[PDB]
RNA sequence: GAUGGGGUAGCAGAACGUUGAGUGAAUCUUAGAUUUUUUUUUUAUAACUAAAUAUAGAUGAUAACUCAAGUGAGAAUGGU
């Protein structure tokens, strides 16, 4: 695979050494700034998953700490970090009614919408050691 | 990683871990064929009153 | 606005300028010291053990002082023999030889005079009653403002302020 | 009657037993769900998971109850939580090292862990209730678990006459969490503050037993993983367990002990002076180094808050987020052990 | 959500900013060359900048509903810079709903009764959202005719150097270099 | 009235009112725990069935 | 623990808009205070409110046993030299309760009953309109001073529980964005 | 002197370290006489056996309930319940509803407001005007 | 109400009022308001 | 096999055996209406 | 990795609800049928869970399918 930059190989230990770290994962192209332990509530029902399934996220746009920040041009290389989540199940919203109406017309058309949402749980977010790479 | 799911038209699918690699789907008309722990399997586990972990393991 | 989506756009705030300078055809680690207060878990290099390898030059180096507010000076002007006089005068006439009088006579802090001596109980109870009679003169509007001052000080030391 | 046959076939001499029989555990759907909910290894039969729910208040015999199972489990929890706290925060004062232990393996968190497992309590202990329910008697407070702590001779005078109790002595006499040792029926009543403690005490003994049942059947490493998954995985901000008294005096003593130059408070930034809600940002400097920082509405409050943050930074020093544990050596051959940082102690100031 | 979790005490505090209506402003001036030709910020260009501070829009936590604005002390409002003949040809109007009671006054005639501070309050007042926070925000604009004001102690500082002072930038860069000596 | 009088004894307990010492009910004119001659003697003419 | 008497007065010959003002006048006062205000009121119904308020008190003492601790409570004040209780009603009025059993008008409202009658109004142009003669009732809830001493302590505890005023509050930023702005 | 506060306990994060399915019980009420329970009887004979085998951490209780529509009442760890009436539903429609209770939680439905919910502080502290390079008006 | 002739029920409740207030009789909770089996 | 009634649930929880004693202690009809008889005040008046 | 998605006059299709009727000499109900409320859940003009209040063994209620209409009202200076 493409070798990691020398500048990133010399500053990553300082990034992984600081107390806290955050990441901006990308699910289907949309970003989500999360940290280990956060509960992500996706705005869609992920098909083909059940509560207790482990997902390996591999599209990270930005991984950084307080002072430093690692940025990949399209995305950060997968070999540098390891972010995993667990499906916490599905959640729904209260049924909302939209009334489409025009003035001086009695017909009121109703639209009933009740969407489901997949809830994740970031249970791992660590930076790998690239001393070998 | 996936958990044990029941496919309506294919049967019970055992848990699989892709990191260590196996989608095996067992179907039948008896609980034992599905591959899950039944009441019979829970009674033999209770009668094995002789099993004991190693001394060093404790 | 009319919809929750239109509101989000009107209330938008762009990310920091440092994040906009995204690399091109490569990954890099940029140095972005935030304009925020650091937590207590960022131990300073002066508190790190000598064995801790994490000690390292400033991250900036890898790529006078402000005004004085409180600088006290400890003084020891009371000799061992003078401490006995402070204990005899206080117990002899606590009304005349108050801690303020003894503090100025021996050039000490009012707290120190109380460290080596304590007025008799009959005089201490008289001091508490004095402050208890002054508290009854406060109205509902002042008695509640003085109670908050005592609650804000406790909350401050509990980490809640 | 003839129209309503019994749903659960039971002998006539069943409502008189203290707790359901062992074989009753093999026909309850709650145990089979609770056993699989926790992913317990199949080496733990349903008869054992049923014994971890029978509190000593429901059964008086040394067997059939949860007395001895909870003790062996309490030792593992108290041990794995202690060594992990000293490796993560080796400078924590002894007073806060107890609140942190009680905040993880105390009756309060364990009660939440028991409820997070879907464990429903029984109304009254009896042989008719299904073994899948936590059964205890909150009306009887005579239940107690053997503790390694000893009774203080001055206990009588301690609570009455407000005598002093040193922190250094709590390590030998007091309990594991620093507390002092030994500190017909009519149901026409309401809940009491004592029954609330008895119910909370029953839940704690259950979670501890499950760690004991895993220890006897699955071994040591299996119990450590269980404690490391449910108890250690919880979150706690130790910075909020601090309550300082005269912090400026303690910070001056800290620098004096480590030979650092006297701390000096400097006004980094200020605004709104002579207002209702000003902001004074002061920083305590030990010569040229900046120890702590604080921003309050009063000049004194800003200096005090700066001292606390300078102390918290000293006590909250952590070698790493996931530090090695001395128990990692008694397992299968691993890398050699490296000496851990041992703090000299907390600062005792005026 | 973690971004917001923390101590927001200092993010909502009221900062006391300061600006002089006579000091040349390379950013708010239309003349940018030569150095000696740079003018101060015009009335409307200064009010547009102040209105942004009174709204707290310069903060990354701005919300139109929360009154997270700041204070602004403007001095030397007597030497308010204006272009053309605005000072003598601009007119301010008034009406109390009684026909015939149309009050008119020019800028210079309005600067003789209430000084240049009143001309700047009308400019900032029109640039603020017309709602229930308009009077609270406009009250945080303390404009004075000369260099004197009662807030010389309130102005935000950084190491004893008031912002806008000759050597205020050096005092800021010295405090950040000391904050980097920590994990 | 007995539906409302029984719920008060259960709740009030030691403060249950002395209804026997109360006034008459103007809706019918009867004292507490007392019938009316028309109902105690059953003098009300009934149908033939 | 607390005694209470709900008394519904008889059918008074007046309207709701007329009697509503005589019920708000006795609200919160003691039975003795209200009886003195109805005796010197120029309203014709003030005489009917005084008689009904005396009957309500006669039932409060016999049926409910209210206001039967004056002799015992009076002793603790003069015999032991005790300090009376100082409370503050919901409206802010300061009281000095020396007898916790003193009966007072806790709640009061007025309802409208049946129609007294109908009078015909013969106007011009041969028009006729019915004039309804009203008939309203009043319901007073009497309680002892033990209820006010409790409702006051609850108000005080609710204020000391709202914490003190902090200069720099930690107000939340209620807007999430998947990036850092600082 | 530093005194410890004894009123703060740890909080649990389900999913970090160990995952516990919230649904702990599922009641399946049918009727032998009601016509609306014809499909529920088919779900209990063909789809419940295997669906109950794949979810060993859920207690299933099949009991009759004549003169009443069929319902799927699930009990969760938080203490709340969710009952779904499946009258006039085919067996495969019962399974799609049973999976809704299995995946769901006791929490009430809420409108989508914010994706991420966090309890730990910001890695980069909240913005402060006194910890930056200053601002010149 | 002020003109209604006082009946024997109101003449009896006024004599009891003078007995309780004076202190002759001591008030006690009712025992015939309802016939319950609990008796508490 | 049959409908689970509020009595069955109490038996599983263990409360039922306690309810029998109290209801029996107060002479109350455990699982029944008793032997008191129906309301016969309006019936004696000829109510249809 | 199917295609399609505004709508008046107007045309067409598919359903719910209300009243009564058949299966019905059926089913269920003090181990609570029924209770104009409140609450809870489900793609929801509807039904459902629970709670509170009262107490019915049938002149009570009732699924499912079908039959027949005095079957659905913010609008007529509408009527009571
Ligand atoms: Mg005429
Ligand atoms: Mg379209
Ligand atoms: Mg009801
Ligand atoms: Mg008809
Ligand atoms: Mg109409």
């Amino acid at each position: 695979q493409p070798p990691i930059s020398q500048q990133v190989k010399e500053l990553l230990p300082v990034l992984a050494a600081q107390p806290g770290h955050y990441t901006t994962i990308h699910i289907h192209g949309k970003p989500y700034l999360v940290t280990e332990g956060d509960t992500v509530k996706l705005p869609f029902k992920m098909p083909g998953v059940a509560p207790g399934d482990v997902l390996r996220l591999n599209r990270a746009s930005v991984i950084g700490s307080r002072d430093l920040t690692l940025q990949g041009a399209p995305y950060v290389d997968e070999r540098l970090f390891e972010c995993r989540a667990i499906v916490m199940g599905t959640e729904s919203e209260p049924m909302r009614v939209m009334i489409k109406k025009k003035r001086r017309c009695r017909k009121k058309k109703h639209v009933f919408s009740k969407h489901k949402y997949t809830v994740l749980r970031i249970n791992q977010l660590k930076i790998n050691d690239v001393s070998s790479l | 990683k996936q958990v044990r799911r029941f496919i309506p038209g294919v049967g019970v699918q055992d848990e699989v871990d892709f990191s260590k690699v196996g989608a095996v789907v067992r179907d039948g008309k008896r609980a034992g064929d599905l591959g899950v722990r039944t009441r019979s399997d829970w009674e033999v586990i209770g009668k094995m009153k002789s099993v004991l972990p190693k001394v060093k393991a404790l | 606005q009319s919809t929750a989506n239109r509101t989000k756009r009107m209330l938008n705030i762009p990310p920091h300028e440092s994040f906009l300078n995204v690399p091109v055809e490569g990954d890099r680690i940029i140095f972005n010291p935030p304009s925020s207060e650091a937590s207590v878990y960022h131990t300073p290099f002066k508190f790190l053990p000598r064995s801790d390898p994490r000690r390292r030059a400033n991250i900036y180096k890898l790529f006078d002082l402000p005004p004085v507010l409180y600088n006290p000076t400890k003084s020891y002007n009371v000799t061992p023999e003078q401490v006995e006089e402070i204990r005899e005068l206080r117990a002899k006439d606590p009304k005349k030889y108050s801690v303020t009088y003894l503090s100025n006579k021996y050039n000490c802090t009012k707290v120190f005079i109380m460290m080596c001596t304590q007025a008799p109980r009959e005089h201490q109870e008289q001091h508490k009653l004095a402050r208890a009679r002054t508290a009854e003169n406060w109205g509902p509007r002042r008695a509640a403002a003085k109670l908050d001052a005592r609650r804000r000080k406790e909350m401050l030391h509990r980490g809640e302020i | 009657n003839d129209r309503f046959p019994p749903l659960e076939p039971l002998p006539p001499a069943a409502e008189s037993l203290p707790s359901p029989l062992p074989e009753r555990a093999l026909t309850s759907a709650k145990l089979a769900a609770l056993h699989a909910r926790l992913n317990l290894s199949p080496k733990i039969p349903l008869q054992t998971l049923a014994r971890t729910l029978v509190d000593a208040s429901a059964d008086e015999n040394p067997q059939f109850n949860n007395a001895n199972l909870a003790f062996v489990g309490q030792t593992l929890i108290n041990y794995h939580i202690a060594e992990w706290l000293l490796c993560k925060y080796p400078r924590l004062p002894q007073g806060i090292l107890f609140s942190a232990m009680k905040a993880y393996a105390g009756p309060k968190p364990l009660l939440q862990i028991a409820r997070s497992w879907g464990v429903d309590t029984a109304a009254v202990p009896g042989g008719e209730v299904d073994p899948g329910l936590l059964q205890f008697d909150a009306l009887k407070p005579g239940v107690a678990i053997t503790n390694f702590g000893y009774k203080r001779t001055e206990l009588a005078y301690l609570e009455k006459f407000k005598w002093r109790r040193g922190m250094a002595s709590r390590v030998v006499l007091d309990d594991d969490f620093g507390d002092v040792v030994r500190s017909d029926v009519s149901y026409d009543r309401y809940g009491n503050p004592d029954t609330r403690a008895a119910a909370e005490r029953a839940h704690a003994y259950f979670v501890r037993a499950v760690v004991g049942a895993i220890y006897a059947h699955c071994g040591r490493e299996a119990a450590k993983a269980f404690v490391k998954a449910h108890i250690m995985s919880r979150t706690l901000d130790i910075a909020k367990l601090f309550e300082f008294k005269y912090p400026t005096r303690e910070l001056a003593a800290l620098c004096a002990r480590e030979d650092f130059e006297p701390p000096v408070a400097r006004l980094l930034s200020e605004t709104g002076r002579q207002s209702r809600t000003p902001v004074f940002v002061v920083g305590i400097y030990s010569g040229s180094d900046k120890l702590g920082e604080g921003a309050a509405s009063s000049l004194d409050h800003a200096r005090f808050k700066a001292a606390m943050n300078a102390l918290k930074a000293w006590y909250l020093y952590s070698p790493g987020e996931n530090p090695r544990v001395p128990s990692d050596m008694l397992e299968e051959g691993a890398k050699p052990w490296t000496p851990a940082y041992i703090d000299m102690g907390e600062v005792i100031s005026r | 959500m973690s971004q917001t979790v923390g101590a927001t005490r200092l993010a909502y505090s009221r900062v006391w900013h300061h600006i002089s209506a006579v000091t040349p402003h390379p950013t708010l001036s239309t003349i940018k060359a030569p150095s000696e030709a740079i003018t101060p910020p015009s009335l409307g260009r200064l009010a547009s900048r102040i209105a942004t501070i009174l709204m707290g829009k310069h903060k990354p936590i701005w919300d139109p509903s929360t009154d997270c604005g700041d204070y602004v002390v403007v001095t030397n409002c007597a030497g308010l810079y204006t272009t053309g003949h605005k000072k003598w040809r601009k007119t301010y109007y008034r009406h109390n709903t009684r026909p015939g009671s149309l009050q008119a006054i020019t800028m210079d005639a309005l600067m003789e009764k209430h000084g240049g501070a009143e001309v700047l309050r009308k400019a900032v007042s029109g640039m603020l959202p017309k709602n229930r926070l308009r009077d609270k925000r406009l009250a945080r604009l303390k404009a004075f005719e000369g260099d004197a004001h009662p807030y010389k102690e309130n102005l935000v500082r950084f190491g004893g150097k008031v912002v806008g002072a000759p050597g205020w930038e050096e005092a800021v860069k010295a405090i950040r270099e000391a904050d980097m000596e920590r994990l | 009235a007995a539906v409302e009088a029984r719920n008060e004894d259960w709740m009030l307990g030691p403060l249950a009112p002395r209804r026997e010492l109360d006034e008459i009910t103007l809706s019918n004119g009867n004292f507490f725990g007392s019938l009316s001659p028309t109902r105690a003697l059953l003098e009300s003419e009934v149908s033939e069935e | 623990t607390e005694r209470k008497l709900v008394y519904k007065t008889g059918y008074l010959p007046t309207s709701v808009k007329k009697l509503v003002h005589l019920s708000r006048q006795i609200r919160g006062k003691t039975v003795s205070e209200a009886l003195v205000q109805m005796q010197f009121s120029k309203k014709k119904m003030a005489k009917e409110v005084k008689t009904e308020l005396l009957r309500a008190e006669a039932k409060a003492i016999v049926t409910r046993g209210m206001g039967l601790g004056k002799a015992a409570a009076a002793a603790a004040q003069k015999e032991t030299g005790a300090e009376p209780v100082k409370i503050q009603t919901k409206d802010g009025k300061h009281l000095e309760i020396r007898d916790p059993t003193r009966i007072y008008v806790a709640e009061t409202f007025v309802n409208k009953g049946f129609t007294r009658g109908v009078e015909l109004d013969y106007r011009a142009r041969g028009r006729v309109f019915k004039m309804n003669k009203p008939t309203t009732t009043m319901t007073v809830v009497l309680k002892e001073e033990k209820t006010r001493i409790r409702e006051h302590q609850e108000r005080v505890a609710k204020k000391l529980r709202q914490g003190p005023w902090v200069h720099l509050p930690d107000r939340p930023v209620t807007s999430q964005r998947q990036f850092y702005s600082w | 002197t530093v005194k410890a506060l004894t009123q703060i306990s740890s909080a649990g994060r389900n999913g970090v370290g160990a995952f516990v399915l919230q649904c702990k019980k599922l009641d399946i009420h049918y009727s032998d006489w009601a016509g609306s329970s014809r499909g529920m009887n088919g779900f209990i004979k063909s789809l419940l056996p295997k669906f109950a085998a794949a979810n060993p951490q859920i207690e299933f209780v099949v009991s009759p309930r004549p003169a009443k529509h069929p319902i799927l009442m699930g009990h969760y760890i938080n203490g709340r319940t969710k009952a779904i009436c499946v009258r006039n539903m085919e067996p495969l429609e019962i399974l799609k509803k049973a999976e809704l209770l299995r995946d769901a939680s006791g929490e009430k439905p809420q409108k989508f407001k914010k994706p991420v919910t966090s309890t730990n502080p910001s890695v980069r502290g909240v913005w402060s005007p006194y910890h930056g390079q200053g601002m010149a008006v | 109400p002020s003109q209604f002739e006082v009946t024997k029920d109101r003449k009896a409740i006024k004599a009891r009022q003078s007995k309780f207030l004076s202190g002759e009789e001591t008030w006690a909770p009712g025992k015939v308001n309802a016939f319950l089996n609990s008796k508490i | 096999p049959r409908r689970v009634t509020p009595v069955d649930k109490e038996r599983m929880v263990g409360r039922w055996k306690v309810i029998q004693k109290e209801l029996q202690k107060r002479e109350l009809p455990v699982l029944g209406t008793g032997n008191h008889g129906k309301y016969v005040e309006l019936k004696w008046l000829g109510s249809k």
